[PDB]
RNA sequence: GGAUAGUGGCCUACCAUGGUUUCAACGGGUAACGGGGAAUAAGGGUUCGAUUCCGGAGAGGGAGCCUGAGAAACGGCUACCACAUCCAAGGAAGGCAGCAGGCGCGCAAAUUACCCAAUCCUAAUUCAGGGAGGUAGUGACAAUAAAUAACGAUACAUGUAAUUGGAAUGAGUACAAUGUAAAUACCUUAACGAGGAACAAUUGGAGGGCAAGUCUGGUGCCAGCAGCCGCGGUAAUUCCAGCUCCAAUAGCGUAUAUUAAAGUUGUUGCAGUUAAAAAGCUCGUAGUUGAACUUUGGGCCCGGUUGCAACGGGGCCUUUCC
């Protein structure tokens, strides 16, 4: 209405955030950027929700003010920052990184990592296109645009990308038995091994997906992210792996600690 | 009683990085005396009508309403 | 037909009420009822009755 | 504007204002349990109800339905927690089969009455509001309290309130201030 | 059959009927043509302020005697006249003519309640404090 | 072709005569903003949804437009219309359906308070601003919890009453502390703060429906009550009162609307001889509905679920193939 929106009304944020209904009218919008604003978690949200470090929005500005937080490899001292998935935070204080991956229950999780892998991260190729003069570019999940990329190279791949330089290190290939990552639909979180891509020309592409526990659970080509191979994923997984235990197997792992 | 407690590492953070409400109540840096908000505004919207500097024109309100 | 209407109302004895001890009000009356009907006050005439005459 | 806040009815009148059955056996209730007002049974019926919706709900789905397994050990969970419900009736249809008295027997105020710390249960009551009774470490003065069976062991006076503590109370201490004089001193 | 149809595809005339015949309840014609906003004093509404004109005895119908004591009032709202009970031994003694009253329904939502012929509401107050406050000696009425 | 950011009768020129409609077009009404949802609900439903989120639209009514990425913006401009304000009469200036607040309207709705401390937003931006927002005020909208007593001793028959005692405490009040952006309040506590504990619970009822009086005085078809049936005509269980009792109880009553009850709207699931209702009769288009028949049945397997049996599934032949 006469132009883009600046506010987001708490119970119009995003559910995977985990926002506090009673907390005040509104929640940080997700400032334009690399993923998206329903698919970010702001840096906002990253700092004081999910690690405690900041307790409230001014200490979170304090903290990126001061240079400390680094997303893939940059500062970005801005507050909504929208970090999505598979982006590498760094703070250099408190020396640690995290990688942002979905739990099972499909919020992101934190997830801790060392920096001899979190010097890269992974990309979903959107796009392969031919840019100006005549040279060719892959666009990124992230919203990234690598130049020159391996001519064998299509969309729906992987490549790690370097994250210091930007380039193309390795790039792994959609096709059946590659590990794959759910990044969205009612299997969002889940972690499973490509069986067989159904095409459905003008439509939408269906991929059905077998977990380690022989579940198997068909969901759209948008929301799958190749990860690797089959026990090979070229990332730290997190803590469940994507498994998805039903509530009955998860109330018994609750219970086996008394 | 359940409570928070924050130990900066040094004083020095411990100025820059508490709020000056709990500075002033703890008795570091006090609290500015500033205007009421009603007064505040009220005096910012009549600083919005005069355009650039008060003098050049209090000279000319003098001038006239002084014949 | 107006001007007989108080004719009852202001020609009815002026009866003052009774000053008598207040009732225990709430938790208290719930045990006063409890003890004037359940733990067999006699009152039955018969099979049970609750005002006298 | 912020988020509205949830609010819901914890209790439900009955249909018919004046059964006289009802009525004697609310008044009834009320008598054992030293109970202010029809609310409180209102109440209690009204979880009941909640309860027994529950249970039939999931009888009405196939044995072994996770939705049915899930559910039901969970209400079993959090009734014999209660101590509602019987160690050996847990099956859901023994809990098809509850009572308002078996609610009504886990109150605080009833308990304080069945552990000997009151001499009657409107005494347990009076003692639970004027901030006597403690359930741990925790002074509790609301008598619809719902005991989880773990802490009816634990139910004994407070460190404050001069009955199982070390104070002298108020009137007490004024009734001691005025005797000093009245011994003629 | 049952004089209806019941064909898989008789869905528009089941629903057609329907609407049809429920144009014979009382409540749903008055709901749908709004009568209660064009006819009703009370335009649709639980109470009116009015203003009154009148003391009224009305017989009361058979096999009762005794006149009602009634109050024709005039609605501030529309100008309508409506004749509204004035409920209490006395309490007539307590409105006035050219004083200000608050009128309500007599609870049967028109069709004038008991013996009263033709009376549909009820005073609720007068001067703007209540008959029942009234009638009772715990307010006193203001003065005009 | 023009115009647009761009598709498009969006507009223009020529051309063709099309396009929608009883499967309800078009027109009219809506005390209609739509939805997420709400109330009630055995099932099926009925009703509501201005309003915390989403979408739309508007800023007194229209229209036009500038700037700008984005506005046909109104706490931007221009004009007309309607209101309406200052004036020295020359002129000039407006838009609370933002926050308060006032008038009016009405049955019907609160402070011209404090603050950016939280939530977030904006900016050149850690710092400034934000009636967005939060805090408190008013507040029996609605919802949660639940004080108004508990326990002994005397006298009589577990109870009884103006026979008495020791306890218990919060309702308040208030040092302090905490809570707060500064407070208030809650939580916690020094001291004070019960005896007809007057620190005194009400609102409706007592013929039936419907729990509770054949008690007393008053009135005498009057006054009044009474949702309905009824009660009152000089022995009123119904009015006006006293006493007593009942119901719910910090609530209770009344009016209106609505839901269940209502199988009194009926698809589930009504009724139509006589209670309301079969058209006077037949034809007939739309609509609804419409006889039976085309691979069935043997067999061989593999194989999952429950505990060899049952139940499911897949495959081969059998004139068949997937
Ligand atoms: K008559
Ligand atoms: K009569
Ligand atoms: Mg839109
Ligand atoms: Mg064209
Ligand atoms: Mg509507
Ligand atoms: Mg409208
Ligand atoms: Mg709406
Ligand atoms: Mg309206
Ligand atoms: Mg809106
Ligand atoms: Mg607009
Ligand atoms: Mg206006
Ligand atoms: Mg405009
Ligand atoms: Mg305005
Ligand atoms: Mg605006
Ligand atoms: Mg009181
Ligand atoms: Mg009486
Ligand atoms: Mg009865
Ligand atoms: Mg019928
Ligand atoms: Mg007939
Ligand atoms: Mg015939
Ligand atoms: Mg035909
Ligand atoms: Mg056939």
């Amino acid at each position: 209405a006469r132009g883009p929106k600046k506010h987001l009304k708490r119970l119009a944020a995003p559910h995977h955030w985990l926002l506090d209904k009673l907390s005040g009218c509104y929640a940080p919008r997700p400032s334009a950027g690399p993923h998206k604003l329903r698919e970010s978690l702001p840096l906002i949200v990253f700092l004081r929700n999910r690690l405690k470090y900041a307790l409230n929005g001014r200490e979170v500005k304090a903290i990126l003010m001061q240079r400390h937080v680094k997303v893939d490899g940059k500062v970005r001292t801005d507050t909504t920052y929208p970090a999505g998935f598979m982006d590498v935070i760094t703070l250099d204080a408190t020396n640690e990184n995290f990688r942002l991956v979905y739990d099972v229950k499909g919020r992101f999780a934190v997830h801790r990592i060392t920096d001899e892998e979190a010097s890269y991260k992974l990309g979903k190729v959107k796009k392969v296109q031919l840019g100006k003069k005549g040279v060719p570019y892959v666009v990124t999940h992230d919203g990234r645009t690598i130049r020159y990329p391996d001519p064998n190279i299509k969309v729906n791949d992987t490549v790690k990308i370097d994250l210091a330089s930007g380039k193309i290190t390795d790039f792994i290939k959609f096709d059946a038995g590659k590990l794959v990552y759910v990044t969205g639909g009612r299997n969002l979180g889940r972690i499973g091994t490509i069986v067989h891509k159904e095409r459905h020309d003008g439509g939408f592409d269906l991929v059905h997906i077998k977990d380690s526990l022989d579940n198997t659970f068909v969901t759209r080509l948008n929301n799958v992210f190749v990860i690797g191979e089959q026990g090979k994923p070229y990332i730290s997984l997190p803590k469940g792996k994507g498994i998805k235990l039903s509530i009955a197997e998860e109330r018994d792992r609750r219970r086996a600690q008394q | 009683s359940v409570g928070f407690g924050l130990v900066y590492n040094s004083v020095a953070e411990a100025k820059k990085f508490e709020p000056t409400y709990r500075l002033v109540r703890y008795g570091l840096a006090e609290k500015v005396e500033k205007a009421s908000r009603q007064q505040r505004k009220q005096k910012k919207n009549r600083d919005k009508k005069i355009f650039g500097t008060g003098k050049r024109l209090a000279k000319k309100v003098a001038r006239r309403n002084a014949d | 037909s107006l001007a007989r209407a108080g004719k009852v109302k202001s020609q009815t004895p002026k009866v003052e009420k009774t000053e008598k001890p207040k009732k225990p009000k709430g938790r208290a009356y719930k045990r006063l009822l409890y003890t004037r009907r359940f733990v067999n006050v006699t009152l039955v005439n018969g099979k049970r009755r609750m005002n006298p005459g | 504007p912020r988020a509205p806040r949830t609010y819901s009815k914890t209790y439900s009148t009955p249909k018919r204002p004046y059964e006289s059955s009802r009525l004697d056996a609310e008044l009834k209730l009320a008598g054992e349990f030293g109970l202010k007002n029809k609310k409180e049974i209102y109440r209690i019926s009204f979880q009941l109800s909640k309860i027994r919706r529950a249970a039939r709900d999931l009888l009405t789905r196939d044995e072994k339905d996770p939705k049915r397994l899930f559910e039901g050990n969970a209400l079993i969970r959090r009734l014999v927690r209660v101590g509602v419900l019987s160690e050996d009736k847990k099956k859901l249809d023994y809990v098809l089969a509850l009572k308002v008295e078996d609610f009504l027997e886990r109150r605080l105020q009833t308990q304080v009455y069945k552990l000997g710390l009151a001499k009657s249960v409107h005494h347990a009551r009076v003692l639970i509001t004027q901030r006597h009774i403690a359930v741990g470490k925790q002074i509790v003065n609301i008598p619809s309290f719902m005991v989880r069976l773990d802490s009816e062991k634990h139910i004994d006076f407070a460190p404050t309130s001069p009955f199982g503590g070390a104070r002298p109370g108020r009137v007490a201490r004024r009734n001691a201030a005025r005797k000093a004089e009245a011994s003629g001193e | 059959g049952k004089g209806k149809p019941r064909g898989l595809n008789s869905a528009r005339k089941l629903r057609v009927h329907r609407r049809n015949n429920r144009w014979a309840e009382n409540n749903y014609k008055k709901r749908l043509l709004g009568t209660a906003f064009k006819s009703s004093p009370f335009g649709g509404s639980s109470h009116a302020k009015g203003i009154v004109l009148e003391k009224l005895g009305i017989e009361s119908k058979q096999p009762n005697s005794a006149i009602r004591k009634c109050v024709r009032v005039q609605l501030i709202k529309n100008g309508k006249k409506v004749t509204a009970f004035v409920p209490n031994d006395g309490c007539l003694n307590f409105v006035d003519e050219n004083d200000e009253v608050l009128l309500a329904g007599f609870g049967r939502k028109g069709k004038a309640k008991g013996d009263i012929p033709g009376v549909r509401f009820k005073v609720v107050k007068v001067s703007g404090v209540s008959l029942l406050a009234l009638w009772k000696e715990k307010k006193e009425k203001p003065r005009s």
